[PDB]
């Protein structure tokens, strides 16, 4: 194993083989981002798609134009942690070149009358970390994938709509990337129809005549013929035998002698059968059998010229006649079968009143311009602006895709514009769906269902900023001057920077990022949403979005999404998915050969699936043959079933693909209900860490690469020696080999104290390394705010013991012991930050100052000179921070005051109190202190000690960088002179700075003084340029609002502490709050008297099925007791043998382990770490699906000298007996949670009030009341309390005679009540007198 | 207003020729006038924000209700 | 086994192409609910009794000392379908459709749930956890409204002195009592006079409370009409009288004027749904 | 209005009245000039518009809209709809004197008890506080007052427990569905942030301890403290007025306790001596030398 592993091995019981190991998690967010800077040429992705797109652009009269060139970006101002401080964006800046080519209009296009090819800087972009989050106004963001509806073509049916009726209704649909809609439709009438972005319905054929069809192609297009011919006076015709099919002979249908059909019969497929064996396609039949058929074509007499019939008209007899007189003995007709072939199109023409393109033009221009006098170029254009302009309609190749499959091309690609014979195909496929051939298709299956991350929005909204560019830019090239208006004389980059600001840090999709864990961050980046733009609305979204779909499979987990409204439409991505290129989704499947599993891998699409056959992880392969046994477990449509061997196309991958990670972490979850799951794997992500990292044993084994892949740790770029230690910093120098040959490869890594994270905790690192010892590379250096060794702890394992305790664990409560609070293993740290503004007002400044009137010296003890406190303070409410103070105005006042002053002679001065202050409740450790000031104001005292401290830890900071750095190279200034003689000692003892005068000869040795002369050049100089950019950047002031002048900012530090009412739970849902701390004695108790820690009541596990913490406590006790074994091998401290022995022994220990380690391999020291991290508990991995057993748990259990049940005699301590019976025993690993009873509670006696109601507020931020809605109304309603609810309804909300009043007879002792009038009453009445109303009042 | 529509078209050159913003020190200069007058007109160019915006992103908290009125007086104060 | 067996047969049936589908649909679903009650018997059967105690004697058997079962008798969490969803199979799963899937699951959480047993679980969880979202709107609605008309709805009179109102009799039908005529008079007042089947035997002059004792009067007399002066028969303008009422049942008397009704009806009403949306003709006896 | 760094903020109503008064001058101008009528047709139309929008904007056309492009909110809106004054701030208020936090069990209590933070009581009855020390005259007037009760002197607490006797608290729970989802309590104080509670009425509360939240409120005046005592109480409420059956049904750990007391097992020890009453049976079980759950023979009364 690896080092990092060597030390703590986490044991397994999977058996599964592996062929695939997890990918990096959090890919997408990069890979995606990646597409929008890539510099591509071709297969254009984000920007470069923005610019083509969109440039080049000409005037608004046709003689100038704007030309594309390239891009490029700046290194960004600031660093990282400088946008942290600051609060300030991160981001880089961009550079377009631009040429300005313009035309003369006099010549043809003889291009060359102006070239201006210059670069313009425009707006700046954010970035991204090498983790995923955007530093925005000093704030760590996170941006998310959405989920929404392909472009391309989507039909559907409602079924019974006029349920009178009770009749289906067929309906087609276009959506594309960019532009309009479009809804087809039918009716009960059996009438296709029209409507665009639902504006009003059409009939259908209107479009048709607009796109320059006549009613003859039209109907050539959709009516298959039907050919007559009137031989010298009678009617035959040919027929194919399969068109009259279910149907009924009208007359004797016979032959050219034979009678294959009678009257009134049905022509079965028999006599289609010898209709078609016979030969037979002419028969002879009625001339009245016409007459209802309707003709195909127009026909004339060639005499005449005139329409015997227009076409698609109903024929009869005068008109057999007529035709067959006028020179048709060939009647090509329209087939019919109401049936099969239906007569759709042609009664929609009948209704249709358009004729000619034209007016369809205009009945469109008319649906759309209700009103407006249509002209024909505006119709024509706004026609063909709506599906066939570039500008205002695009597909996404993705759509043209998924579009040409619908309508079965082979044509990937095509257009972002319709063509005819597109929409004509679709409509097509429409009224064929309405025969009943193909089938409508569904919303919730993947295939139809898009991701659509980040850089795709930034695409879209990058464009739309250069559509507000072109206006403008347009307005001013035709107008203004062309060789003197420069290009960036027209730009301004205020739109575009506006936009991308604006989406990032007002959409519903940018927010904060949740920092209380790295499982909730890396889970809040593998985020999936249907809401935002281009998706759906709680109040409008029903139940079927929200249901799983079988294709979720292997793509996105059902186990993990919330409980309230948002139930189905938020979800999490799955563990080994990836995205199509086209948006869509994939995963992986091993491809089944011949009955052989092939190892190779390939990544299904949503659509592909369900067409082959797909195994189970779960199958017993047979050993490189193929699934042992005949009824496979495989699926494919849809579905599951049982299929045969040699038949199967492909098979999972692994027993988790299903899942995300959080419900892969959750072990023994194959023994457990999906609902209590769900609530186990969305409360593991509100974990807050502990003030330690205490493991947990029982585990599944993703537990590592979630440590690592958070980033928060330290990573080993290069694998090494340990360098230099300490509790804020690591050196390691490079391995030889991995060391490039340049860089003297000595890598630093700086770490992270005490610091906020965005809810308000503690964000720390700390070396999981000793000095002096190899580093393989990859592995961890530094552990983080909840992590150790490399592998992820959310919390603490501990005792438990499941039986009631006189009622205080009564439902779901806790109960629990002191020793955990001496230990201090719950307490944790609430960092917390606190401002304070200096303002300009209409009178004078605020001033940051230590005088302030009327004050103490006790709260002044703590203030420095500035009026700021000093570093290591520990302070309550009412203590003082920052001095502030604000010159005052003057006052109005009262006879008795003044004549107080009149009697003290006391006075007060012109200037107010504004100071930061503890809030009441609050109590703390200030521990840092950052300002920032002005370029143009005097940096107040304490500010020039901070800074010019910033630059003596700076400084320091690099000099010890360039020192070491530097003091490498010293060796070559050493060892070079002495390539060349030797001073043996006259070289050393003297001053090593004057060798240069030693041992000198000629030819190649004067080169080389010289160079050494230019290394000593080269490292001074990179100092102090160094030096330079630093020291300003430390000086610099700060981009600062008007008005203020400067500000202070103050972090604490508080140790919160486990008390009743602080919840706690487990990872099944397993939740409980705490009702008792119990001690030592009161506890339940053993007969080697080790007590217990934790109690809980089993009435709610079966009922709740959360069965696994059960079987996980069994297998804590088992741990722990090996690691017992090893503790009395330590302090009886055997031998290496035994531990080597009893070690190897616990490793092989199940059926048939998966994995296989030797101890011999191992060193001596190994074995001696490895038994001394163990000690506390021998950690396992129980993969989620592929589990371990009952006899495993046991067979455990009967090693570690238990009872194999787990379940022992208990006895009382308050009694010191024995219970009845025994209780299971074992250790759970728990957790805490932020929803702390310190943060939740609340009182108000009274305090603020609003301002148009002058009730009071709500939230304790603002010290809220409480609200007292209807419902409470409605009880005391029931009971009968008038006087407790007026008392409610005027007092303590409104009456502010009544609240002064009552106030002032309490404080008298007098409890008695007088109402007033609610003021929001009054208030309606001036509303309503607003609304032009007589509204009044019938006084007595 | 004429002020501020010199200020504003020059900010843009300004932006063109630096690649960044101008200070009002900067800014001072360029547009021949002392800090004073640019700071102030600075200070001018603020808009209002609406009462009835959703400062809750649901719709829990129109900004209107999160306000104090600290005008009347404390019943405390009055005893 | 055995049951894996008949669909064997029958699906070779269907291969020979003797049934069809729905009939062999119906068929097979019905042998696994069958099967799986089959198992119900069987583990009930080895949970209660299983335990075998001698005392002083050879052996007998007595209700268990399994915790899990005295937690189900208790009544105090568990029931038998959840304890076989423990032990047994659980069930057959509906998908989002509304339909009824084929293959119903064999282990359970003892045993090991298997991957699709599992992925498949998941349609009708997160089916009625959708519907446990999403039915209180319609309640609070509901609610609202009911308590938006009962309003101003109180007691204004002690006796309005009215005359007969509503006939209770009991809602027996399909089977046995429902409810019974001592329950629906319970607390009511009478019409009028009433009598025995002895016949002309009065015991209310026109209006009584009936609580218990009359009750139980009336058992012993084989009655089984009463009628009632009730709050709608009730004359009295803008109110209703305390008689017509009848009992305060959370006192456990005769409501006293002045209390409001109407919201304790609407709340009487509506608290409970948030919870409660989730040939021949053959004689019995004698 | 203004905010702390010179922003204002204002109501949607005050755009309203300025496009209208701009439109009517405007007219009055216009109308000074004899100008056609066409352009007064216009502003007339751009007037009654204007209007329109005044009393509901998203009624009589597409809406009209500040710089958000979301509409104006109108006058109507606010009588209207849960915002408007009747749903949201008339029939329901926001209160003073008035707490809340999360729960847990009570254990130990009587049926009329509520464990209580001190704190959270402490500030709840200040007033009170504050009458009883200008009473005693501990601190003459309220600046002394109000400082000892930051203090948090001893008397502060002798003091708070000599008001809250008698002083009875309510307790509500949301969602307050029937009325016995609202009761009113005596005080217990206790030292946590925490309230305690008498387990048997959670099921007029439908409510657990899985993280659950309860509100509390003060009946100041006497006669709501009264009909606290006499119709809130917990006591006169052990039944629904929808049914007549007991609410105060022992839910889940005391029923077990019960179901394994009372139980006629064989087996254990102890069968067919005779006991003259309960009394020594308590002597033999505490000794732990019956079974508890053995038929035996025992006198009565
Ligand atoms: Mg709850
Ligand atoms: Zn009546």
């Amino acid at each position: 194993y690896s080092y990092t592993e060597k030390k703590r091995i986490r044991k397994d019981f999977g058996k599964r083989p592996q062929v695939l190991d997890v990918p990096y998690l959090l890919s997408i967010q990069l890979d995606s981002f990646q597409k929008f800077i890539e510099q591509d040429p071709e297969g254009q992705y984000g920007l470069e798609a923005a610019f083509r797109s969109v440039f080049p652009i000409q005037s608004y009269s046709g003689n100038s134009e704007l030309q594309y060139v390239s891009y490029r970006l700046g290194e960004p101002v600031f660093d990282v942690q400088e946008c942290q401080i600051r609060g300030v964006t991160y981001s880089a800046p961009l550079r377009v070149k631009l040429r300005l080519v313009i035309y003369e209009r006099e010549a043809p296009e003889g291009t060359v009358k102006d070239i201006k090819e210059q670069e313009v800087y425009m707006g700046e972009i954010p970035l991204m970390t090498d983790n995923g989050t955007f530093v925005i106004n000093g704030t760590e963001r996170v941006i998310v994938s959405q989920l929404h509806r392909s472009p391309g073509v989507f039909f559907d049916s409602d079924k019974g709509k006029t349920h009178s009726s009770g009749k289906v209704l067929y309906n087609a649909r276009i959506i594309p990337y960019r532009g309009s809609w479009l809804d087809f439709e039918f009716d009960p009438k059996d009438n296709l129809f029209v409507r665009i972005d639902r504006r009003r319905k059409l009939p259908a054929t209107i479009i048709l005549r607009a796109l320059n069809y006549t009613t003859e192609q039209i109907l050539d297009l959709f009516f298959e013929k039907v050919i007559f011919e009137i031989r010298d006076n009678k009617l035959q015709m040919e027929l194919v035998p399969e068109r009259l099919r279910g149907e009924t002979a009208s007359f004797d249908i016979e032959a050219n002698g034979k009678v294959y059909v009678e009257k009134g019969r049905r022509i079965t497929a028999r006599h289609i059968r010898q209709l078609e064996k016979d030969d037979v396609k002419l028969i002879e039949v009625p001339v009245e059998y016409i007459a209802g058929k309707v003709v195909a074509k127009d026909y004339i007499d060639e005499s005449t010229g005139e329409l015997i019939c227009a076409a698609n008209m109903e024929l009869s007899l005068d008109l057999l006649a007529k035709l067959s007189q006028s020179g048709h003995k060939r009647i090509e007709t329209l087939f019919t079968n109401d049936l099969d072939h239906g007569p759709y199109i042609s009664e929609t023409l009948r209704v249709d009143p358009t004729n000619d393109r034209l007016s369809a033009l205009v009945e469109i221009y008319r649906m759309m311009r209700p009103g407006e006098p249509p002209t024909r170029e505006a119709a024509e254009s706004l026609f063909e602006n709506l599906f066939f302009s570039e500008d205002r309609y695009d597909l996404s190749a993705v759509g043209r895709m998924k579009f040409n499959r619908s309508l079965l091309r082979e044509e990937i690609e095509g257009s972002g514009i319709l063509s005819k014979d597109d929409i004509i195909d679709v409509m097509k496929k429409l009224i064929d769906i309405r025969n009943g051939k193909g089938e409508v298709d569904d919303i919730d299956h993947l295939g139809n269902r898009r991701i659509r991350s980040v850089g795709e929005m930034a695409e879209n909204q990058f464009r739309v900023g250069l559509v507000r560019v072109e206006r403008a830019v347009k307005e001013r090239l035709s107008l203004g001057d062309l060789d003197t208006l420069m290009p960036q004389d027209m730009i301004n980059a205020k739109p575009i920077s506006a936009a991308v600001k604006e989406f990032f840090g007002s959409s519903q999709l940018s927010q904060f990022m949740d920092q209380n864990n790295p499982l909730s961050e890396i889970t809040h980046k593998r985020r999936i949403s249907a809401l935002g733009p281009g998706g759906l609305t709680r109040e409008r979204a029903g139940f079927e979005v929200r249901d799983v779909h079988p294709t979720h499979y292997g793509r996105v987990c059902p186990i993990e999404t919330p409980e309230g409204p948002n139930i189905g439409l938020i979800n999490s991505l799955s563990v080994y998915a990836q995205t199509n290129e086209y948006g869509f989704l994939e995963t992986p499947y091993r491809k089944v050969t011949d009955g052989v599993v092939t190892d190779e891998i390939h990544y299904l699409s949503a659509i592909e699936e369900g067409n082959y056959v797909i195994a189970q992880a779960n199958s017993n392969l047979d050993e490189e043959g193929h699934f042992v046994e005949d009824l496979v477990t495989c699926r494919s449509k849809g579905e599951s079933s049982l299929f045969s061997r040699d038949q199967v196309d492909y098979m999972d991958v692994s027993t988790q693909q299903v899942v995300s990670v959080g419900a892969s972490l959750i072990p023994f979850l194959e023994h457990d209900d999906a609902n209590r799951a769900l609530m186990g794997a969305n409360m593991q992500r509100q974990a807050v860490p502990t003030l330690r990292a205490d493991k947990p044993l029982v585990g599944t084994g993703m537990e590592r690469a979630v440590a690592v892949d958070s980033g928060v740790t330290a990573v080993a770029k290069r694998g090494g020696v340990v360098q230099y230690v300490d509790a804020s910093r690591i050196v390691i120098k490079v391995n030889e080999d991995e060391m490039y040959p340049g860089e003297a490869g000595i890598d630093i890594y700086n770490l992270t104290k005490y610091t906020r994270s965005n809810q308000n905790t503690c964000i720390n690192q700390m070396p999981c390394v000793s000095l002096g010892e190899p580093v393989e590379r990859g592995d961890v250096l530094a552990d983080g705010p909840s992590t150790d060794l490399g592998e992820l702890a959310l919390g603490q394992n501990m005792r438990v013991a499941f039986m009631p305790w006189n009622g205080y664990n009564f439902e779901d409560s806790i109960l629990v012991s002191e020793r955990v609070v001496q230990e201090d293993r719950f307490t944790t740290i609430h960092i917390q930050e606190l401002a304070c503004v200096s303002r300009d007002t209409k009178l004078g400044p605020e001033e940051i100052t230590a005088d302030i009137p009327n004050v103490g010296e006790a709260a002044l003890s703590k203030l420095d000179e500035s009026g700021i406190v000093y570093i290591g303070a520990e302070v309550t409410g009412g203590d003082i921070l920052v001095g502030k103070v604000t010159p005052k105005g003057e006052t109005q006042l009262t006879p008795e005051e003044k004549l107080l002053r009149a009697i003290f002679g006391e006075k007060a001065s012109d200037v107010k109190d504004s100071s930061l202050r503890v809030p009441n409740g609050v109590s703390g450790t200030v521990i840092d202190v950052q300002v920032f000031t002005r370029d143009g104001v005097e940096k107040d005292k304490r500010a020039l000690e901070i800074e010019e401290m910033q630059l003596k830890q700076a400084k320091k900071d690099l000099s010890e960088e360039l020192q070491i750095l530097e003091a490498g190279l010293f060796s070559r200034i050493r060892a070079v002179l002495v390539a060349g003689g030797v001073e043996a000692e006259k070289l050393d003892k003297l001053p090593r700075d004057r060798w240069l005068e030693l041992g000198l000869t000629d030819e190649e040795k004067q080169n080389q003084l010289e160079q050494l002369a230019e290394q000593y050049d080269e490292l001074k100089h990179e100092f102090e340029k160094k030096l330079e950019a630093k020291r300003r950047k430390i000086t610099q002031g700060d981009d600062l609002a008007p008005g203020v002048l400067k500000i202070v900012k103050v972090y604490l530090a508080v140790k919160r502490r486990i008390q009743p009412g602080d919840k706690m739970a487990g990872r099944h849902g397993n939740k409980g709050v705490i009702s008792k701390i119990n001690p030592i004695e009161d506890m339940p108790y053993d007969e080697n008297g080790t007590p217990v820690d934790i109690v809980l009541n089993p009435l709610g596990v079966p009922s709740r099925m959360n069965i696994g913490q059960i079987l996980e406590t069994h297998l804590g006790m088992a741990a722990k007791g090996i690691g017992d074994k090893i503790n009395a091998m330590l302090k009886q401290q055997q031998e290496v043998a035994k531990l080597r022995e009893f070690i190897q022994r616990a490793y092989d220990l199940g059926a048939d382990v998966r994995q296989k380690v030797d101890l011999s391999t191992f060193s001596d020291e190994e074995v001696m770490r490895l038994a001394e991290n163990l000690r506390k508990g021998m950690p396992i991995a129980t993969p989620v699906f592929d589990g371990a057993k009952e006899a495993e748990i046991k067979e455990l259990l009967k090693l570690g000298d238990l009872p194999t049940s787990g379940q022992i005699r208990l006895y009382d301590g308050r009694t010191g007996e024995q219970f009845e019976r025994p209780v299971t025993v074992g250790y759970m690993y728990m957790l805490k949670l932020n929803h702390l009873v310190d943060d939740k509670m609340h009182a108000r006696s009274t305090g603020s009030y609003s301002l148009v109601t002058q009730q009071p507020l709500g939230g304790k931020a603002q010290f809220g009341g409480q609200r007292f809605g209807e419902m409470e109304v409605w009880a005391l309603e029931a009971y009968g309390a008038a006087y407790t609810l007026q008392e409610m309804l005027t007092v303590k909300s409104d009456d502010v005679n009544g609240r002064t009043k009552m106030y002032k007879n309490i404080v008298d002792g007098n409890h008695q009540m007088e109402p007033g009038m609610p003021e929001s009453f009054n208030v309606l009445l001036k509303e309503i007198r607003s609304l032009g109303i007589n509204i009044e009042l019938e006084d007595e | 207003i004429e002020t501020i529509n010199k200020l504003n078209r020059i900010s843009r050159q300004m932006l063109q020729e630096m690649g960044r913003e101008p200070t009002p020190e900067e800014l001072a200069e360029r547009m021949l006038m002392p800090e004073d007058k640019i700071r102030k007109v600075l200070k001018i160019a603020k808009e209002p924000i609406s009462m009835e915006t959703p400062i809750g992103d649901d719709e829990d908290s129109h900004l209107g209700d999160f306000i104090e009125d600290t005008t009347l007086e404390l019943p405390l104060d009055s005893a | 086994s055995e049951a894996e067996a008949e669909v064997a047969e029958i699906q070779e049936q269907f291969q020979s192409g003797l049934v069809t589908a729905g009939e062999r649909y119906n068929k097979v679903i019905d042998i696994w609910a069958a099967a799986n009650d089959r198992v119900s018997k069987a583990m009930m059967d080895n949970l209660q009794t299983e335990t075998v105690i001698n005392r002083d004697g050879q052996e007998e058997k007595q209700v268990s000392f399994n915790s899990i079962y005295m937690m189900a008798d208790s009544g105090a969490r568990g029931s038998a379908a959840q304890i076989r969803q423990l032990a047994g199979m659980r069930g057959l799963m509906a998908k989002p459709d509304g339909s009824i899937i084929e293959t119903p699951i064999t282990a359970n959480f003892r045993e090991g749930l298997n991957v699709l047993q599992y992925f498949i679980s998941t349609h009708g969880a997160r089916k009625g956890l959708a519907d446990t979202a999403l039915k209180t709107a319609n309640s609070g609605y509901l609610t609202r409204r009911l308590v938006d008309v009962a309003q101003d709805l109180v007691v204004t009179e002690d006796d309005c002195g009215t005359h007969e109102g509503i006939m209770m009799t009991p809602v027996i039908e399909g089977g046995d009592v429902k409810e019974p005529l001592r329950d629906r008079v319970l607390g009511r007042v009478t019409a009028e006079d009433v009598l025995k089947p002895g016949t002309a035997d009065i015991l209310v002059p026109r209006n009584t409370l009936l609580h218990e004792q009359w009750c139980d009067l009336l058992e012993e007399n084989s009655v089984d009409a009463v009628k009632v002066r009730s709050v709608v028969s009730c004359d009295t303008d803008f109110g209703v009288c305390a008689h017509c009422y009848g009992r305060d049942l959370a006192r456990g008397h005769i409501i006293n004027k002045g209390e409001a009704i109407g919201v304790i009806a609407a709340q009487s009403i509506g608290e409970p749904g948030t919870q409660l949306t989730m040939s021949s003709i053959q004689v019995k006896n004698k | 209005v203004p905010l702390d760094g010179g922003r204002f903020a204002t109501s949607d109503l005050n755009d309203l009245y300025r496009r209208v008064i701009n439109r009517n001058n405007r007219l009055k101008r216009l109308l000074d000039l004899a100008a056609p009528d066409i352009i007064v047709r216009n502003e007339k139309r751009m007037l009654q518009e204007a209007v329109d929008a005044l009393l509901d904007n998203g009624r009589r056309g597409r809406a009209i809209t500040g710089s958000n492009k979301r509409p104006l909110k109108s006058l109507a809106d606010m009588i209207k709809g849960k915002q408007g004054r009747f749903r949201q701030n008339l029939l329901g208020k926001r209160v003073d004197y008035s707490g809340r936090s999360v729960i847990t069990v009570g254990p130990y209590l009587r049926l009329h008890q509520c464990g209580l933070p001190k704190k959270m009581a402490l500030e709840l009855f200040k007033p009170f506080i504050y009458g009883k020390l200008e009473l005693r005259g501990l601190a003459t007037t309220i600046k002394a007052a109000k400082k000892m009760v930051e203090r948090e002197e001893a008397v502060v607490w002798d003091i708070l427990d000599e008001v809250i006797r008698e002083h009875p608290v309510l307790l509500n729970r949301a969602p307050t569905l029937h009325r016995l989802g609202i009761q009113a309590f005596e005080p217990v104080l206790i030292e946590g942030k925490a309230i305690q509670l008498h387990p048997l009425v959670c099921a007029a509360y439908n409510a657990d301890f899985d993280g659950d939240q309860m509100a509390v409120h003060v009946p100041l005046t006497l006669e709501a403290q009264l009909e606290a005592r006499a119709l809130m109480m917990s006591t006169n409420n052990i039944l629904s007025p929808a049914n007549g059956e007991p609410i105060i049904v022992p839910s889940q750990d005391v029923v077990l306790g019960l179901y394994y007391m009372t139980r006629d097992c064989v087996n254990a020890k102890g069968e067919g001596m005779v006991l003259t009453g309960p009394k020594e049976a308590e002597r033999l079980y505490r000794s732990g030398l019956a079974s508890l759950h053995a038929r035996v023979k025992v006198r009565i009364t």
